[PDB]
């Protein structure tokens, strides 16, 4: 009988019936990775065993929970589930509302490459290159957002200027 | 954790990881792609042998 | 023209934050008195 999960190799060289420890299961990355994790835990899940986290164990590890229980709370009470997290849908403010104002500049970065992924996508499927693409995807889509958190998008060369983001035009003295 | 595998392609475990690496499953950790594609996936790898040269090890020992 | 001046029901500054905050996630929600949708243009 079979000891471990793969497949099996009939050899009758041998006279022996091997299986190589190959088994299938699922496994994401990226953004779409988290996306499928936050749909699924149940929030009164987590909230339960947390609560049990909390009053039981010593100060050490309570410590974490408690603030851990606090978003959890979050989430609940307000209804808005957490699958919301993910951005598969950024929208675009009014022309009208942005020196060369920026903002425009990083909305093109979003979509030019937005769209050579579409491009990339039914096209072949290179992995290494779809991946070295959503890279570019996130860093570009987060510019927008907040410009900083990671580097400093800049026009190119000769403009080293972190173009004016969504949270730049909200903050700041 | 994050930024590890959001932007590079460190990819989270997600069903059921029956097959080991040292421990079961990792539930809902992640790993590298060699182990995932080594020993997830399956792993295989080959060792040639010098030109007329002899081994110290039978067919399948 | 010789009538009252102009009551502003909304500065330039509220509605262009509400939709500005929107641009980016913030589900900005104006609602009334009694938790109910509020038109803002």
């Amino acid at each position: 009988k079979s000891d471990v999960y793969g497949r099996v190799e009939v050899d009758l060289v041998r006279n022996v019936v091997r299986v190589v420890e190959s088994y299938d299961i699922d496994a994401r990355m990226g953004a779409e990775a988290i996306q499928q994790l936050l749909k699924e835990l149940d929030l009164e899940a987590l909230e339960k065993e947390l609560l049990e986290e909390m009053k039981h164990p010593s100060r050490a590890r309570r410590a974490k929970a408690r603030k851990r229980l606090e978003v959890v709370r979050a989430f609940l009470d307000s209804g808005n589930r957490p699958e919301w997290m993910i951005l598969e849908a950024v929208p675009v403010l009014p022309p009208d509302l942005r020196a060369t104002s920026d903002l425009n500049d990083l909305y093109r970065r979003l979509i030019n490459r937005n769209n050579r992924l579409k491009k990339l996508l039914a096209q072949g499927a290179p992995e290494i290159i779809i991946r070295n693409e959503k890279r570019m995807l996130q860093e570009a889509v987060d510019a927008l957002l907040d410009n900083g958190r990671r580097g400093a998008p800049v026009t190119n060369p000769g403009s080293d200027r972190p173009l004016r983001s969504l949270t730049d035009i909200l903050s700041g003295k | 954790l994050e930024q590890v595998l959001y932007f590079s392609k460190y990819i989270v475990l997600d069903p059921k990881g029956a097959i080991l690496n040292g421990v079961p499953v990792e539930k809902r950790q992640l790993l590298t792609d060699e182990e995932y594609r080594e020993l997830r996936y399956g792993k295989q790898e080959t060792y040639p042998l010098p030109p007329g040269v002899d081994a110290l090890v039978k067919d399948g020992e | 023209k010789g009538e009252d001046v102009p009551e502003p029901s909304v500065p330039e500054s509220f509605r262009v934050l509400v939709k500005e905050l929107q641009a980016l996630a913030l589900d900005v929600q104006t609602l009334d008195e009694k938790d109910n949708p509020v038109d803002i243009f």
